[PDB]
């Protein structure tokens, strides 16, 4: 995998790959890596796809019965917070499991980041998988808070396709979201090599 | 010590179309190097609507499907319908995940109709990671399946090819090529070959023979 | 690989599969098993491939120096000896596993030898990893000063056996007879498998592949 | 393997079993573990086979030179040393005893043990992996001053009892008598095996 | 069972017109050893059904006393029921997975011969709970040595004789004998037929050595 | 493993009077990739041609060792070399490293000097010999590789269909392994020229 | 762990190496340069074991130069790449190897400017830009990103600049300064060293 | 060990050597291995000291409560069956072969082995490290119908004839005799052994 | 890996700690808080296992809490280490023990200020001034050196200073932000971080 999110004034966006890899040989390469847990829940995926999978979907089961509950749905803060405790109950198991939370409560624009350790921690940016070292260099190489729509959008479609190019196991499509206001917007789900064409003009 | 797992070969494909699924495998079944039995097809009907294909160690595989049978049966008495081709593979996910820390050595590919009658495959690893796709192959073959299906279904790294449509004949000839080319190279696929058709109609299997070394 | 050897009244005769697998893929579907060493002495080799290729023309090259040397019809029993120190002086690291047969002046010969460099003389044998499937049809089967057609028939039926039961082993079986008048290499005497034919035809319209350069260098 | 040897007046009486295997599998089940070393000098093979084999080429080469270099037929006790300093000088890398028997002018009928490079004689001696479930019955059954004939029965019980009850041993008999005229080479096959109690 | 102490080795089975037969050989080997030389691998689980087993005797004797239990619950009821020989296979791929997944395995290989409604069963269970049907079965060094025969007979002659059977069977023995290093020359004949199962007695097949005279 | 290493994937194919082999162009370890344009084919002549897939120490070893061979042979013979020949120098050049072997699978593909005739093989890490009529294949994506040949190749293909059937071969294959690509390099070998084609394959 | 860049040019080869020399957790040095003068228009950059690379990197050095003394002129940069290439892959399958990650840039005079990569293993590739070191894993992204084949050397350092201000901000290690120097038609000239 | 039991008409015959082994240290020269387990059936130790007489105490105590309950002997085959059960029930924990041999009224004179949790009923039986090393006897000199002064020798001398050869083996020769009428405890000492081949 | 400090004064205690969350080769974060509130005058610094120390400090920290709504009073910074050792020993022969390495300072009405330091061993010791991670091998001699018990807060954030310096010149880890607070009869008082 690689996966990307950051924020800027006009929300946050989020890119990831689409490869599964199952040693050296491609299993799946429309492999989908984001989860759309309720209309403003956003959750990335990188490490063991299955369990990936099952512990996010099961944060999205719990997500929702918060808002049956409540019936005033769920902060980021806490959601994030619970796939901690989550991954904290299952210790030294060998889950491999990381994942990024994005989302828009009253607090404003949410981005966090949660390991299969339990680590969680919050911030403007993130990145994970195998190419997140190349993802950083693209993101940090062209960021400030200053940024339009379009830009941004450049910016994460850039940073997953430049980090494809060097990952041995990164590649597939660039998946993008703008997580607005009033809720995510899926913007593009671009072919990865014809963008790294496109760059070399 | 004792090893739990054997390994026992076996490839299963499946393939969609617009009112049609295919899932296909090799008839052999083996361990070290002899075959156990030439008569040994992997694809299982589990509904009406949508059939199972399961290889790896053959005693995982065997209890799974017996699993899945049971399941299904609850399922209907406790919900009064049949469980839908998404819905085994949604089940399917859990059942090999609460196998995470003593999985079941398996690859499972569902094959059926959604509620539109729409063709369906859902590939699964081991540990329960799954989705829909067009096409999928899984097995001690499934590298030599995929490629090809790749560029004649997908097709990929063409230039003015005009994107015809998957059509059942076509898809036909494509599952009984990529085998006929796997029985050639790997040494765990032969005997022959069961391919089974999911329509509206039902179930139709069909057999056409393959090398028997 | 299943190889095997048979002594009858005329003479011997080995057998052999054309199977090559580089890990459990069929790398060779019709590679050579049955070996030259003299124009009367041949040698079956099953193990690592290019380990019973190197010992077996090795074998064959200080077999012809020999005769020649010497001005006489090669023995099966120093093909045998010469074999087997050699093997043994490498303490079965060339993994080797070869069958011998031939014709002397004290008749017709069959030999086994293992890469570790014991041997063995025997009116029947079978080595590789189909020798189960081939002994099985010889224990069988095999009495002694046999026709060679009642010969030859038992030992394709032998490798047969090898082929169908044994994942490494398959192709066509090829068969060696050796006389005391001569030696004929029936390179794939039977032929079990066949799929050639197919309904598939998967061509390409030149022009289908993208290229980005092309570069023509005039001979 | 199983093999044996027995001293008499006028010689000696050396036999095995017929079998060789590797892990549970046999692959041959008729193969001769009596090598001569010189005319009237035969050893026993157990052991790893390539070996035991190795052993015996380079005893009977040295006792042919040796042989000759004296002008006369070589000694029991020189060709049992020369077995016995080859398992000596590589007994990390050789892996087999030698049962070396035989017959010459000055001493005799002779029976010698090898294992391990050491050199005993013995009025009998067995060896291999079916020695073990024997070393009751040749205790018990072993009278000395036995005849030809009588030696000749011993070896045969002895190897027949230990091959029903060792895996590792199997097939038929290989008899040699060595004697001043000769040697005489007969073979016991599996319908004139002597039998006992079986279940 | 973490390692196995007296164990048997390959059984056989084939089927023919009218019923099916099995063969195994009557030893308990100790590692090499030949321990018990005249001891049954074979049982009689009802009239229809009859099984011989490879692998760990105390786990076969184990299972030869719980099946053998189960038979009898089953006659005390008297309803008409009797279990098939695919339901005894059934259950003892259920009983070698369920053991095994509890990492305490039953180290045996079995082959279950039976005779119901006109049609001959034959079924392959291993200690790992690999199931199967098929015309022949060889377990062990069999798979190797004697299922390569069946298989090349069976191949010619779909269906045999009792008769042809039996004679195919001996001749099987016969390889197994020879080849295998862990057997012995005492064996017995299972058949499943219309009237039921018959053990037959200790049987040698024939041996020829005269092959012993051939190196020179 | 120690061929996943560096990954790579070598093919040839056979055609009417002609010869095709194909390389990736990858150079990477494990993790990640370093050259786009690294090369794997060497000619060992005018019409002659060797692809090597492995190790790319041994890889570059394994060629400049044979190119000292070759050259050798052909000033010492008064010849250019047959194509057997080049794979029987190839084989014991490896098997001298039986005990530490070279880690790399050549191809050789070309036309026989003189007698016209196409010529295709592969081998071992240690020197054995596999010649065929139709196709080889080395690298990484070996069974990737084998599933495509076995289903696009042809008796008697013209070299305008050859390229284009060993290019599908070698684009789907490397699609499909994660140590393969970066660009796919293409030489047709024919009597009257070479032709040499890099493809627009996929850059992830 | 150390760090190594090259960038190449129309008519010029940019590189750079950090200056510290650690040992477990400390720096003992704020100055260590790791590059070595070959020719007057070859540089090697060497990282990798710490007795190991100084010793190999000296060995072809002292044999460059002992090239030029018996010649009268010097290796041309691909020679000298492939001369130690030659060298590290013969200790390869040897009972000492030397793990070794080196950066070879020079100017040729028909050639021009060149930069190769070498592997521990020996495998050598010529690159327009290449980097050594676990910094290369966050710059090289970087390079991909803003490399054109024509970049002036004004732009270069400016590049070398925003690659190096990420070692700062990304990477766990403490690389406050670099060696920064230019090969050219000219030769090599030290360039103001990059501190932060 | 060395352990023996023999059946003939009237009854039973129970033999065992007197040793008891730690690594290459003998720690009891005079243990008796033949403890009952009810007032005619006997059974033979060997294996692990504790474990062994862990499951003689066990298997004494149910017998003791079955016989009660039964008001009855406790039949040979009962005794056996309860051995043999909790020898297979922890057969990875246990490490120990019993051979079970008695009287009862009705099967007469029984002798059973029951060696890793199998069951199996023989003429005669033998167990224990020294078994190996008189396999080849017992099958020589073993017949059917034996008086039980002949049973009494047999045991005898098949025990002699291990002790001697097997390092984990040595001492006295514990014997009893189990009939109808009672329970004959002898011991042969080491004056008393029967002599053969030693050399 | 990580680094945590404190002197305490004749009636304060001055604490620091770096802001880099680490994960293998990259900077995750600039500006991580390792500081948890226990109390209006405790704080508790934790360092070691990645999952580990969060749960654990929030533990002990919603405990401490728990005991003031209790109690309507805070635990002592002396009651509140001896809690928090207690917890860490417990889970010490357990199937799953706590990697933390912490340091807790705080200010009591009676006994004054107060700085502790612990082991993942759960070894609890109270000291004028400690520092935990590899940091403390490079610091602890320059405390040691100028340390005086009647140190005041300006020749102590100057002490620290002197302290942090050390961490950029000769700790092979870049480190180049540290949260800095001091505790006294007023309680908390954030101070101007430390950057360079
Ligand atoms: C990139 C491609 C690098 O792996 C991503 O991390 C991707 C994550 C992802 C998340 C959700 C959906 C798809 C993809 N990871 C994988 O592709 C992943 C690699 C991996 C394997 C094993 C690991 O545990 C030590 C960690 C990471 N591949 C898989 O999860 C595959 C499908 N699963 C298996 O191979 C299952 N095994 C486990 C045991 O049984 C045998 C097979
Ligand atoms: C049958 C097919 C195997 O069941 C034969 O033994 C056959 C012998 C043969 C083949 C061609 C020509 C003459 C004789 N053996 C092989 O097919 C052999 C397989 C093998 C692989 C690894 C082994 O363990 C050391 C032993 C046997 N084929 C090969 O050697 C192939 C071509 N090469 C490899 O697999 C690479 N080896 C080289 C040796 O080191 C291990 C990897
Ligand atoms: C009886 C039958 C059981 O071994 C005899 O000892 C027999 C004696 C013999 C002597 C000369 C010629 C033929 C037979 N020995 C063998 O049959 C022998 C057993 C053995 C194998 C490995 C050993 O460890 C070094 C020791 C003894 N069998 C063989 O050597 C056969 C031909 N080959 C193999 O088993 C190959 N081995 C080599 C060593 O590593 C395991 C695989
Ligand atoms: C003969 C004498 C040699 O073993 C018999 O087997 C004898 C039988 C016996 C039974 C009941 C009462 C007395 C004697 N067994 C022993 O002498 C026995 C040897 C043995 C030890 C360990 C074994 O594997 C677990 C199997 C056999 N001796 C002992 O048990 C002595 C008293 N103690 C030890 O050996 C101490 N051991 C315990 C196991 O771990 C190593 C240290
Ligand atoms: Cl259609
Ligand atoms: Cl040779
Ligand atoms: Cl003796
Ligand atoms: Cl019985
Ligand atoms: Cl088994
Ligand atoms: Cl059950
Ligand atoms: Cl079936
Ligand atoms: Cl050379
Ligand atoms: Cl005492
Ligand atoms: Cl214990
Ligand atoms: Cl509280
Ligand atoms: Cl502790
Ligand atoms: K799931
Ligand atoms: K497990
Ligand atoms: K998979
Ligand atoms: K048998
Ligand atoms: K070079
Ligand atoms: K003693
Ligand atoms: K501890």
């Amino acid at each position: 995998t690689t996966t990307l999110a950051f924020k800027f004034q006009h929300g946050v966006i989020v890119a990831v790959d689409s490869r599964a890899t199952a040693g050296s040989y491609i299993s799946s390469l429309r492999m989908n890596k984001v989860i759309e847990i309720n209309p403003y829940l956003l959750g990335t995926m990188s490490g063991c796809a299955a369990d990936c999978q099952y512990w996010e979907r099961l944060l999205a089961k719990e997500c929702r019965l918060y808002y049956l509950r409540n019936g005033e749905r769920i902060s980021v803060s806490a959601a994030s917070k619970l796939l901690s405790n989550m991954m904290l109950q299952y210790r030294g198991m060998g889950l491999s499991m990381g994942s990024m939370i994005c989302g828009w409560d009253k607090k404003g624009p949410g981005l966090y980041y949660v390991d299969d350790n339990g680590t969680r921690l919050s911030g403007q940016m993130f990145s994970t998988g195998s190419g997140n070292t190349y993802a950083y260099g693209v993101m940090d190489s062209g960021y400030r808070q200053d940024l339009s729509p379009e830009e941004a959008y450049d910016l994460g479609r850039r940073a997953i396709a430049y980090a494809t190019h060097r990952d041995n196991y990164s590649g597939g499509v660039v998946n993008m979201y703008h997580m607005k206001e009033d809720g995510w917007v899926k913007v593009e789900s671009s072919d990865v090599s014809d963008l790294l064409y496109k760059y070399g003009e | 010590r004792f090893s739990p797992y054997a390994f026992n070969g076996g490839t299963v494909l499946a393939i969609a179309g617009e009112d049609f699924s295919i899932v296909a495998s090799d008839t052999r079944l083996s361990e070290g190097f002899s075959i156990h039995t030439r008569d040994s097809p992997k694809c299982y009907k589990l509904t009406d609507k949508t059939v199972i294909g399961c290889s790896g160690f053959h005693g995982d595989c065997l209890t799974l499907t017996k699993i899945i049978e049971a399941r299904l049966k609850m399922y209907k008495h406790s919900n009064n319908k049949a469980m839908t081709t998404g819905a085994i593979a949604a089940m399917l996910s859990t059942i090999l995940y609460s196998r995470r820390f003593f999985p079941y050595y398996v690859y499972n590919i569902i094959g059926g109709l959604d509620e539109e009658g729409k063709g369906a495959v859902y590939s699964f690893d081991p540990v329960g990671s799954y989705q829909r796709d067009s096409f999928k192959a899984g097995g001690s073959a499934s590298a030599m399946l995929q490629p090809l299906l790749d560029n004649q279904v997908g097709f990929k790294n063409m230039q003015n090819v005009e994107h015809v449509p998957l059509t059942l004949d076509r898809a036909m000839r494509l599952v009984k090529d990529v085998f006929i080319s796997a029985a050639e190279r790997d040494v765990y696929t032969g005997d022959a070959l069961r391919i089974c058709i999911v329509t509206k109609e039902g179930i139709r299997e069909e057999t056409v023979p393959l090398r028997k070394d | 690989t299943t190889i095997a050897g048979l002594v009858f009244r005329d003479g011997v005769i080995l057998g052999a599969d054309t199977r090559a697998t580089n890990d459990s893929v069929v790398a060779d579907k019709s590679c050579e098993k049955i070996h030259f060493i003299a124009p009367k002495i041949y040698c079956c080799g099953a193990g690592v491939a290019a380990d019973t290729e190197m010992t077996t023309r090795m074998a064959a090259s200080k077999m012809e120096l020999h005769a020649l040397s010497t001005g006489r019809e090669p023995r099966v029993a120093t093909v045998t000896r010469i074999l087997r120190q050699t093997l043994f002086r490498y303490q079965g690291h060339v993994g080797a596993s070869l069958v011998v047969g031939g014709v002397d002046l004290n008749g017709p010969q069959l030999y086994e030898v293992h890469p570790h460099g014991s041997y063995s003389r025997l009116p029947f044998t079978a080595l590789g990893s189909g020798q189960g499937a081939a002994v099985a049809l010889l224990e069988d089967r095999f009495q002694p000063n046999m026709t060679l057609e009642a010969a030859q028939e038992l030992l394709v039926e032998a490798i047969t056996a090898g082929i169908l039961s044994d994942l490494g082993s398959g192709g066509n079986v090829d068969a060696c007879v050796i006389t005391a008048g001569g030696a004929k290499l029936q390179r794939a005497l039977s032929t079990p498998t066949e799929p050639v034919q197919r309904a598939g035809r998967y061509r390409f319209a030149p022009g289908t592949t993208p290229v980005l350069t092309r570069e023509v260098r005039p001979l | 393997t199983t093999i044996m040897a027995v001293e008499f007046d006028g010689g000696v009486v050396v036999g095995s079993d017929s079998r060789v295997s590797a892990g549970t599998a046999v692959v041959n089940r008729v193969f001769d573990k009596l090598s001569p070393l010189h005319q009237r000098i035969f050893c026993a093979l157990s052991g790893s086979a390539a070996d035991a084999q190795a052993i015996a080429d380079m005893a009977a080469y040295q006792l042919e030179l040796h042989g000759l270099e004296l002008e006369e037929p070589p000694l029991v006790l020189a060709a049992a040393n020369v077995v016995k300093n080859i398992s000596y000088k590589y007994r990390e890398d050789l892996l087999a005893h030698l049962i070396v028997a035989g017959w010459d002018q000055r001493e005799g009928g002779q029976v010698y043990g090898t294992m391990g490079g050491m050199l005993i004689r013995q009025p009998f001696t067995i060896g291999g992996s079916g020695s073990s479930y024997i070393y009751g019955y040749v205790d018990a059954a072993y009278k000395p001053g036995m005849t030809p004939e009588e030696c000749r029965r011993f070896t045969t019980n002895a190897i027949t009892l230990a091959m029903n009850r060792d895996g590792s041993s199997g097939g038929v008999i290989y008899l040699v008598t060595i004697t001043a005229a000769g040697v005489d080479h007969r073979v016991i096959l599996g319908d004139e095996l002597p039998k006992f109690y079986d279940e | 069972t973490q390692n196995p102490m007296v164990t048997g080795t390959s059984v056989l089975g084939v089927k023919f017109d009218g019923g099916v037969v099995i063969a195994a050989d009557m030893l308990g080997s100790y590692g090499s050893l030949a321990r018990f030389r005249n001891i049954s691998r074979i049982m009689r689980v009802n009239d229809s059904t009859m099984l011989g087993a490879s692998g760990d005797y105390a786990d076969f004797q184990y299972l030869k006393q719980v099946l053998g239990q189960m038979v009898i619950d089953e006659e005390l009821l008297g309803d008409g029921h009797s279990y098939s020989p695919r339901a005894i296979h059934s259950w003892l791929t259920r009983a070698m997975y369920s053991r095994r997944s509890k990492m305490n395995p039953l180290w045996n290989t079995m082959v279950i011969g039976g005779y119901a409604d006109g049609e001959s069963f034959l079924g392959y269970v291993d200690m790992l709970g690999v199931a199967y049907e098929a015309p022949s079965l060889a377990t062990g060094y069999g798979a190797y040595l004697a299922q390569p025969l069946l298989r090349e007979v069976l191949e010619k002659q779909p269906v045999l004789s009792q008769t042809e059977a039996r004679e195919l069977v001996e001749r099987c023995m016969r390889v197994l004998y020879y080849r295998d290093a862990r057997s012995y020359n005492r064996f017995q004949i299972a058949t499943v037929t219309e009237k039921g199962v018959e053990i037959e007695g200790p049987l040698s097949a024939q041996t020829n050595w005269d092959i012993a005279h051939m190196i020179s | 493993s120690i061929m996943s290493y560096n990954g790579g994937a070598v093919m040839a194919m056979k055609g009417k009077n002609c010869v095709a082999i194909a390389a990736d162009r990858r150079f990477g370890i494990q993790a990640q990739m370093v050259t786009t344009d690294f090369q794997k084919i060497f000619p060992m002549g005018d019409r002659l041609y060797i692809g090597l897939a492995g190790l790319a120490t041994d890889v570059q070893t394994v060629a400049q060792r044979l190119k000292f061979r070759l050259n050798l042979y052909e000033l010492k013979e008064g010849r250019q070399i047959k194509p057997y020949t080049l794979m029987s120098m190839v084989a014991n050049l490896l098997y001298e490293k039986r005990f530490g072997p070279y880690y790399t699978e050549p191809v050789i593909a070309g036309l026989d000097p003189k007698t016209f005739k196409p010529f295709i093989c592969s081998l071992d890490l240690i020197g054995c010999p596999m010649v065929t009529d139709d196709f080889v294949v080395s690298g990484t994506c070996s069974e990737q590789m084998y599933g495509m040949c076995e289903s696009l190749w042809e008796p008697n293909m013209d070299p305008e269909h050859l390229f284009e059937t060993i290019s599908q071969a070698m684009l789907n294959a490397v699609d499909r392994d994660a140590v393969s690509g970066m660009g796919v390099i293409v030489h047709v070998i024919e009597k009257d020229k070479i032709t040499t084609r890099t493809l627009k394959a996929r850059m992830d | 762990m150390e760090y190594l860049i090259g960038i190449q040019g129309p008519d010029y080869v940019l590189v750079a190496s950090d200056r510290v020399a650690a040992s477990n957790i400390v720096q003992m040095k704020d100055d260590h340069d790791k590059m070595f003068k070959m020719s007057e228009k070859i540089l090697l950059l060497c990282v990798g074991e710490a007795g190991d690379t100084v010793q190999f990197a000296e060995y072809i050095q002292k044999n460059v130069q002992l090239y030029k003394m018996r010649n009268g002129y010097e290796l041309s940069p691909t020679a000298a790449a492939n001369f130690t290439r030659r060298n590290l892959a013969d200790c390869l399958r040897s009972r000492t190897p030397y793990h070794v990650n080196l950066l070879l840039a020079g100017y040729d005079e028909h050639e021009g400017p060149a930069l190769y990569y070498m592997d521990y293993l020996a495998a050598l590739a010529k690159a327009p830009f290449a980097a050594h070191g676990y910094g290369a894993f966050l710059t090289l992204s970087i390079l991909d990103r803003y490399y054109t084949p024509t970049i002036s050397r004004e732009r270069a350092v400016e590049l070398l600049r925003k690659c190096l201000e990420e070692l700062q901000k990304r990477f766990i290690l403490n690389l406050p300064t670099f060696s920064v120097r230019v090969i050219d038609k000219d030769g090599i000239h030290n360039l103001e060293n990059i501190a932060f």
